[PDB]
């Protein structure tokens, strides 16, 4: 869109400005969803390989949950950074272009004539 | 093949596309497309059967011709600006030239008759490589030059893929043929959104890639290439058919499965661009895809099909291949809808 | 024993499994460590520290 | 713009039509595909030499050494359909009807 | 490590193990011709790996605990019933033959795996290239009809194609009346009332089809019972022959790696046995097949993958 | 050692062309690295005025650049003269 | 519980929804102007950097 | 798109002759495209059969354009409705009925009436409004 | 580049010949070096849509 | 004349393409490209580009096309069609003739040909630049940078050719 905004060090999964954001809390509802997906991956992995579903090599389940949460947690940092970046450069353009975003004038509903169409 | 010699052919083409996504020079992009073709041909003919010999010939002639058409698109742009860098094109006919040239490398519009025949001839393992990796290379260039794209030029290509992919998919029998037509239909979705915002084009690519591996490697496990052959797998491996059904629903697009990931955002994106008749046709004609997904779903797991006595012998032996990444690929293609705001990472 | 041949996964691959817990604890402890320094850095840079 | 370039530009187009139209033989199609990169070679050299783009002289040599790789692949595929079918006629290459 | 492609790169080459005594000798013949006896004598003379005739329950011996399963659960066909009445409406005629062909296919695969791995020669009676004589006999005698023939030879095309013919084939040709002369002594109720023409139809289909369609691909050396007791001669001919005119003594290491890819994948060699072609006599209905599979699943060990059944005492399941 | 020497000897016994090729190619890859004249080759390569020595605007404070072509200041290829 | 919980909670929900709705409506306007006049941070399409130019004297004096 | 521009430039209803000629030109040109594909993907026996396929396809398409342009224009000023979508609705069925007689089937004629009648109103529907089918990437 | 590893690694593979005003062998001009110098130096840090 | 010599050669170049684009017998089609290949170098030669032109003779005309017709020699049917044979082949040839005649006529009278690319119809010579090249050939000194600036080009084109050698055996192996 992003893409080539001023300062775009390539292949940078976490630019330094991301360190100024509130880090995703470990109890994040998004984060635990990654953990839930990891468990579902473990259940399928035993199901596909004719293994006793739940109680079948819980070590594999631990790896799947750990990988999904860890890979997830770095994803939210980038997810929150870009989302915050979108609003940040946004909030400055409106200042630099005030006439491009004129502010409306106070007109209460007592003066606004919204037509009343009867309903039958 | 010799395992070490098939390895380099598998990943010379890995590198061929890798060059395209990193090259800033027009000639180098053609170079990666050349290694893309030069390493694709042997893999298609690993088994050496007349279907593969035909499939390689059809694939080579189509891709080679598109590559040649790409070159003069490069030359004309050079002839009118003298710039070898990849940016917005500086002349109309050059822009029109490569859009068709890049299209034929990918294959969405009438330049799609090769896609079904080539995958039908070649083996299932090479099928996923053709239908998944061989689409990032053309798409990387298109996302790069999306600014200069001609909005009329691309969108009519986009529907003609989904309408053709939607229509002909009903009559197909061979599972590879059905998979190819769905790939054509899926190809239309991100190509349509390509002129507006390439983030959803990449997002559709990633999700579609995830769904296709889940589809292909499950079929590889089923060791089946026909609908009837896939139908039998209900008895020997009932779990696989149940997973066959969930990915079919996912890759159909029904919510809350991950097939609603690309469409919904794509529908939303064009709606912000005032193009509102355009999304409705694609969403509605997407049901044509769902019908032969339903047709496969009915014959695979929802209703069991007659089996054969000899397949009691099949139960006596366990599988051998570990089908790497299959468990994580399935889950990453079914229940990722609640993680939709992750699309901000791509841009 | 049932099966005539000793099965491929019958013997627990102790080298492989112990490795997986090794990555699991390593992956977690880095995650815990990652969160603390991120929290501390956000605590510092954003003026609250 | 000089008529020598339009002479080259049609040369692509007539080569393009021959490659697409087909008559009987894949040899001719492979021949038509070579006129493609040929006319590309003179067109590339003509622009590059005219503009004194010194580094761009790279591309003409690079162009055909990779275009010739098509011949290395295209010629090989023909003999295989020649070994199995007999004549390499495109009409023979119809097994993948489905 | 298994023969995964990594093992090929860092080591094992099939051609190293192969020696002169690496044949696929099959001793074929008529019913009760001593072909099993002669194969045993040849194999123990050369120290090869003898494989007994692939019966209906051979597959059970190749898995599980080597215990033949219930006939409904392991083929749904009894050979004895076929000898009793082959024209039975249950379709035991072709069902037995088709399952036997799959049994031979599994038998042939195990012999090929041992030969490619150990390098020791293998011996097996009949073959996947010789089971056609029974059905062709089963056809001319009215035991089956045309549809069974079409399915069987099509299965031969889609399975036997990627199985080259053996180095040398032994054929003990006892005359049909002489086979009759011994079967009254055998005294197995089902196999008494064979049709003399059927066993006659064993012999001729052996005569102008087996050897002629095997001669061009391998040496065919033929005896009778008088040379079966004289096995010291039938073995020196094996020494004398160069194993020529055969596609085995020309393949390189690349094909052997491809062959071991096929054989080590047991379901792959069985994948084309269960063709979705719906012959009425062998097609198991959905309800019966589902119940049979449930019967198979509740069997011990078969519930999960090998090494993953705590019912049979597989500890450490929680951490496999 | 012993087998390696015997390996070379039988290589020269039946395959003398390839050992000649490998030896020459083996040398031809490593003397250019530790060559003592390679830097000389570069030095004379830059000391070939294909392009004109465009003059510089005399603003002072630069003594190294000669005011006159024959002036002693500036680079000299006296080394190129004797070698 | 008391109705003051529902009342205060909902009006806070309405306040959050209003800002969310207002920002999206402003977003379409900001993104529209960016893609038209292009003087903003994002949507900046790549251009050739001014560092690749060789400013050293050339063989031809006028060039 | 000068050929498409002809239909738009001529006012609706007024200049029925110009509308009819432009409309059948659009249909004929469309008939050329589909007929060219038909010969390509599915070749006939010889050239005489090839022009036979072209003759049928072009005549059908030109007829649909001719009848649609004629009926739409002749209904507009007669009813004095230069904006009502109904002026194109009976035009779509006019083509729909025309196609039905061309292939000689009542059922396909009724379906063509219903489908073309809806689309023709829909195509008109966007002309009064600002509907865009290939909208430029504003955002 | 779609993945600008060129910029991240700081090593040149393709930008040397991308423009004719870049470094040339023995410093020979590319005919229109003077003009494209003005255009490129007009376009840096301006953006694609603006610079056109 | 002599001023239009590049135009003259360019004209033979186009009609040379019609020779093989018409898809005649593969040997005869190769010959039609052989002359087309020959004249095209002369077009390059007249613009300079000796080395680039000479390759078209050496590694393409005496190179790629030699094994090209060589394959047609041992392949193909026993009855090779003579250029006239099928009426379509001569129809294609005359078809190629009418395209080059109409444009060239349009080129030399109105000079305002706009087909696809707008091209003004002047002589070949009104495009050449001016200036002395010193003591170095521009073409020669450009492609000599294969080993001084052609770094990433050599690494990739060399690697693919090695893969080119391996792909050709793997396809020709016959499994
Ligand atoms: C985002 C989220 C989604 C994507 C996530 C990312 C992962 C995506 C892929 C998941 C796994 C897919 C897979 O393997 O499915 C099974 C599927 C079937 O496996 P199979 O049954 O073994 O059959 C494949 C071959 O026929 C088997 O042939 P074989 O028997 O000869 O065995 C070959 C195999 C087995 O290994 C060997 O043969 C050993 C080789 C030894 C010599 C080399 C040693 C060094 C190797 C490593 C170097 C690093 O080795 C390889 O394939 C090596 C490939 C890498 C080469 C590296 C060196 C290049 C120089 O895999 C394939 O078909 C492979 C296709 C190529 C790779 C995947 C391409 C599709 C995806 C592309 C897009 C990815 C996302 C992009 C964004
Ligand atoms: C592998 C062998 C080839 C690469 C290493 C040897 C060549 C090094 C070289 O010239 O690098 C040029 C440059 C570094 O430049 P350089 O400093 O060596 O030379 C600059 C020369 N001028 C000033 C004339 C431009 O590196 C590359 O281009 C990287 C090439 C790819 C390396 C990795 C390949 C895998
Ligand atoms: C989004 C909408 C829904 C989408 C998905 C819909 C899926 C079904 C749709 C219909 C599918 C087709 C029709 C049915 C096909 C059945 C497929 C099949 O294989 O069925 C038979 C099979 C027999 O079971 P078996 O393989 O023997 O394994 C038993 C358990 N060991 O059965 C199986 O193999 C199934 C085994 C299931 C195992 C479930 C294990 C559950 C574990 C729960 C753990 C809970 C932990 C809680 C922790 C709380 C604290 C955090
Ligand atoms: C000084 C330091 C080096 C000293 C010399 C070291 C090398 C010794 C070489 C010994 C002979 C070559 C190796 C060998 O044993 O080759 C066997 C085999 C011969 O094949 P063939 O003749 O067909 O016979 C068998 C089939 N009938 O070989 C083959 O089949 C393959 C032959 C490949 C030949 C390649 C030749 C390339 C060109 C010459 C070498 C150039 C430099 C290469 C790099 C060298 C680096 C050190
Ligand atoms: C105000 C502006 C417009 C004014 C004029 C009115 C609109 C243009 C004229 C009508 C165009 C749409 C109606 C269809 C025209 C083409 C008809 C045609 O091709 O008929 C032949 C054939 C049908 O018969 P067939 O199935 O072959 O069976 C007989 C076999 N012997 O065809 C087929 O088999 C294939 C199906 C038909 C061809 C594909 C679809 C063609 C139409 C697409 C939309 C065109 C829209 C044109 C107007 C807007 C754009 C300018
Ligand atoms: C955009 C172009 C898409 C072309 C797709 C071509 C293949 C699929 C369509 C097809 O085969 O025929 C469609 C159309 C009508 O076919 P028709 O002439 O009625 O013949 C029927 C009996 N074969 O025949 C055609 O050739 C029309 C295709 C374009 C319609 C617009
Ligand atoms: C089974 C077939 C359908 C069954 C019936 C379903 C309901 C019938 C109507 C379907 C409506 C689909 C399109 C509605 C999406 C939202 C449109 C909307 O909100 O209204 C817009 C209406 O605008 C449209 O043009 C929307 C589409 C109108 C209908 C045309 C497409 C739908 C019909 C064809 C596809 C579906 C039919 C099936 C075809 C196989 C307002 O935008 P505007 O035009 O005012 O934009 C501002 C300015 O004027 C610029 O335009
Ligand atoms: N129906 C049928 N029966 C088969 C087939 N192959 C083998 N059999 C049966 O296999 C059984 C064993 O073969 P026999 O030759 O009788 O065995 P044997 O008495 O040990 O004698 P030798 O084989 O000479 O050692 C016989 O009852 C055969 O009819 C087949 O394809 N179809």
């Amino acid at each position: 869109m992003m893409s080539g905004r001023p300062g775009r060090v390539p292949l940078q999964f976490l630019p330094n400005e991301a360190r100024s954001l509130p880090p995703p809390k470990l109890t994040d509802p998004r984060l635990v969803y990654m953990g839930f997906l990891g468990y579902c991956s473990g259940l399928i992995d035993n199901a596909i390989r004719r293994r006793p579903v739940v109680s079948a090599g819980l070590h594999r389940q631990l790896l799947y949950v750990t990988s999904f949460v860890f890979f997830g947690y770095y994803l939210l940092k980038r997810q929150d950074y870009m989302y915050a970046l979108r609003d940040h450069d946004m909030f400055a353009y409106v200042k630099s272009h005030p006439e491009d975003f004129p502010e409306k004038d106070k007109k209460t509903y007592g003066e606004i004539l919204e037509e009343f169409h009867p309903v039958r | 093949m010799n395992p070490i010699i098939y390895t380099t052919l598998i990943m010379t083409v890995m590198s061929g596309t890798m060059l395209v996504m990193i090259s800033s020079h027009w000639l180098l992009i053609w170079i990666g497309f050349e290694m893309n073709l030069l390493a694709m041909i042997p893999v298609l003919m690993k088994n050496f059967n007349p279907r593969a010999t035909e499939a390689a010939t059809k694939y080579f002639l189509t891709q080679a011709t598109a590559s040649m058409m790409l070159m003069m698109a490069i030359i004309i742009n050079l002839l009118y600006s003298g710039q070898w860098t990849i940016t917005k094109m500086f002349n109309p006919v050059a822009m029109t030239m490569m859009t068709m040239a890049l299209a034929m490398k990918l294959g969405l519009s009438p330049f799609h008759f090769w896609v079904p025949e080539v995958t039908q001839g070649i083996s299932l393992q090479a099928g996923l490589l053709l239908l998944t990796w061989q689409k990032l290379a053309p798409l990387s260039v298109l996302c790069q030059i999306s600014q200069s794209i001609n909005p009329n030029l691309m969108l009519t290509m986009a529907m003609l893929s989904i309408l053709i992919g939607g229509w002909g998919g009903l009559n197909q029998t061979q599972l590879r043929k059905i998979m190819a037509y769905s790939s054509i239909a899926h190809m239309g979705w991100m190509t349509a959104v390509l002129p507006y915002n390439t983030t959803m084009t990449i997002l559709n690519l990633l999700i579609y890639i995830t769904m296709t591996l889940a589809m292909f490697m499950l079929l590889i496990h089923s060791s089946a290439t026909t609908t009837l052959s896939l139908s039998h797998t209900w008895n020997k491996m009932p779990v696989i058919t149940s997973l066959m059904m969930v990915t079919l629903l996912s890759m159909g697009g029904l919510p809350p499965l991950s097939g609603f990931m690309p469409k919904w955002m794509i529908i939303q994106e064009m709606t912000k661009n005032e193009s509102i008749i355009m999304p409705t046709l694609m969403a509605m004609t997407a049901l044509l895809n769902l019908y032969f997904y339903m047709r496969l779903a009915y014959s695979s797991s929802l209703t069991m099909f007659p089996s054969t006595n000899n397949m009691k012998m099949k139960w006596q032996f366990e599988h051998t291949k570990q089908m790497k990444l299959l468990p994580t690929m399935i889950v990453l293609s079914t229940l990722v809808l609640p993680m939709t705001p992750a699309l901000s990472s791509l841009n | 024993k049932f099966y005539i041949r000793e099965p491929p996964h019958g013997s627990p691959d102790w080298l492989k499994v112990g490795l997986t817990l090794g990555t699991s604890v390593f992956l977690w402890i880095y995650l815990i460590k990652q969160h603390k320094e991120d929290v501390l850095e956000y605590k510092r840079r954003n003026g609250l520290e | 713009m000089p008529l020598v370039y339009m002479n080259i530009i049609m040369a692509f187009a007539i080569a393009l039509a021959g490659l697409l139209m087909y008559r009987s033989h894949l040899m001719s199609s492979l021949l038509c595909l070579e006129g493609m990169m040929l006319s590309l070679f003179i067109m590339s050299t003509l622009i590059i030499l005219n503009t004194h783009f010194t580094l761009a002289n790279m591309m003409p040599i690079i162009l055909l050494v990779f275009a010739a790789c098509e011949a290395a692949l295209g010629l090989s595929l023909l003999v295989m359909v020649s070994n199995t079918y007999g004549t390499d006629y495109v009409q023979n290459l119809n097994l993948l009807q489905c | 490590l298994q023969y995964g492609p990594l093992a090929f790169v860092l080591g094992e080459r099939t051609t190293r193990k192969l020696t002169e005594t690496s044949k696929v000798i099959t001793v074929d013949g008529n019913i009760c011709s001593g072909k099993g006896r002669l194969a045993r004598e040849i194999a123990e003379k050369l120290g090869l790996r003898h494989f007994p005739e692939a019966g209906i329950h051979y597959a059970d011996s190749t898995t599980g605990d080597g215990k033949p399963l219930d006939v409904q659960l392991s083929g749904n066909c009894s050979l004895e019933k076929f000898y009793d009445d082959p024209k039975s409406n249950d379709g035991n005629s072709y069902r037995l033959q088709s399952w036997l062909y799959a049994s031979r296919l599994l038998q042939y695969a195990d012999a090929l795996e041992h030969l490619l791995s150990t390098g020791q020669g293998v011996v097996l009676e009949r073959s996947i290239y010789s089971d056609f004589v029974f059905l062709e006999a089963m056809y001319r005698q009215g035991f089956i009809r045309k549809q069974c023939v079409e399915h069987y030879n099509e299965v031969k095309k889609v399975t036997a194609c990627e199985y080259l013919p053996p180095h040398v084939v032994v054929y003990v040709d006892v005359p049909v009346p002489e086979i009759q002369s011994r079967i009254q002594k055998k005294g197995n109720p089902h196999e008494m009332k064979i049709t003399a023409a059927y066993l006659q139809d064993i012999e001729n289909a052996y005569k102008k089809t087996f050897l002629p369609e095997m001669s061009e691909k391998c040496e065919v050396l033929q005896y009778s019972a008088r040379e079966a007791e004289d096995a010291e001669k039938v073995v020196e001919d094996i020494e004398y022959l160069k194993c020529d005119k055969g596609p085995w003594p020309d393949q390189d290491d690349r094909t052997f790696h491809r062959l071991r890819m096929l054989v080590q994948n047991k379901l792959e060699v069985l994948n084309y046995t269960t063709i979705p072609v719906y012959l009425p006599e062998i097609t198991i209905g959905a309800h019966q097949s589902d119940r049979v599979f449930q019967k198979f699943t509740e069997l011990p060990g078969r519930k999960y993958s090998p090494g993953y059944n705590e019912d049979v005492g597989d500890k450490w399941i929680w951490l496999k | 050692a012993g087998r390696i020497a015997s390996f070379l000897k039988n290589a020269w016994a039946k395959e003398p062309v390839l050992v000649a090729s490998f030896a020459i190619g083996g040398l031809a890859i490593i003397l250019p690295s530790l060559s003592p004249y390679t830097n000389y080759a570069i030095r004379i390569n830059r000391a070939t005025p294909y392009n004109y020595p465009v003059p510089l605007r005399d603003d002072g404070n630069m003594p190294d650049v000669p005011s006159h072509p024959q002036d002693p200041q500036g680079p000299s290829l006296e080394w190129l003269k004797n070698l | 519980d008391g109705p003051e919980k529902n009342y205060e909670k909902t009006m806070a929900i309405l306040q959050i929804e209003a800002e969310k709705a207002e920002l999206r409506l402003k977003e379409l306007e900001v993104r529209r102007l960016m893609r038209a006049r292009g003087d903003g941070p994002w949507y900046q399409y790549p251009t050739i950097d001014k560092a690749l130019i060789d400013h050293s004297p050339k063989t031809t004096p006028d060039n | 798109k000068t050929l498409l521009h002809k239909y738009s430039d001529i006012p609706e209803g007024t200049e029925c002759h110009r509308k009819a000629y432009a409309s059948t030109s659009i249909g004929g040109a469309t008939g050329l495209i589909v007929s060219a594909y038909s010969i390509a993907l599915k070749p006939p026996a010889s050239f005489l059969e090839g022009v036979a396929r072209t003759g049928r396809y072009t005549f059908t398409s030109a007829a649909i354009g001719a009848i649609f342009g004629l009926t739409s224009c002749i209904s507009a000023q007669v009813r004095e409705k230069p904006d009502d979508p109904l002026n194109y609705f009976i035009g779509g069925c006019a083509g729909g009925l025309t196609l039905g007689a061309r292939t000689r089937s009542y059922g396909i004629g009724a379906a063509a009436c219903a489908y073309m009648g809806l689309t023709a109103a829909l195509v008109k529907m966007g002309q009064l409004e600002g509907w865009q089918v290939f909208a430029e990437p504003k955002v | 580049p779609f993945f600008d590893v060129q910029k991240r690694l700081g090593l040149d593979l393709d930008r040397w010949m991308t423009i004719q005003s870049a470094e040339q062998p023995h410093k020979i001009p590319g005919r229109c070096h003077a003009f494209e110098k003005e255009w490129i130096e007009c376009a840096h840090g301006i953006g694609g849509i603006r610079a056109e | 004349m002599t001023m239009y010599i590049a135009f003259i050669l360019s004209t033979i170049f186009v009609i040379g393409f019609v020779g093989f684009s018409s898809k005649p017998s593969p040997i005869y089609g190769g010959l039609g490209l052989i002359v087309s290949g020959g004249v095209g170098c002369g077009i390059v030669l007249n613009f300079g580009g000796s080395f680039l032109g000479l390759m078209v003779f050496l590694i393409y005309l005496g190179g790629m096309l030699v094994v090209f017709g060589y394959t047609t020699a041992m392949a193909t049917e026993m009855y090779p069609e003579v250029w006239v044979s099928n009426k379509t082949v001569f129809g294609a040839f005359v078809s190629g003739l009418m395209m080059e005649f109409c444009m060239v006529y349009y080129a030399l009278k109105e000079e305002e040909v706009e087909i696809i690319f707008k091209f003004n119809g002047l002589g070949d010579w009104v495009i050449y630049d001016t200036g002395d090249s010193g003591f170095f050939s521009e073409e020669a000194m450009g492609i000599a940078a294969l080993y001084s600036y052609g770094t990433w080009l050599v690494i990739v084109t060399g690697w693919s050719l090695l893969i080119g050698v391996v792909v050709i055996m793997e396809i020709t192996r016959g499994n």
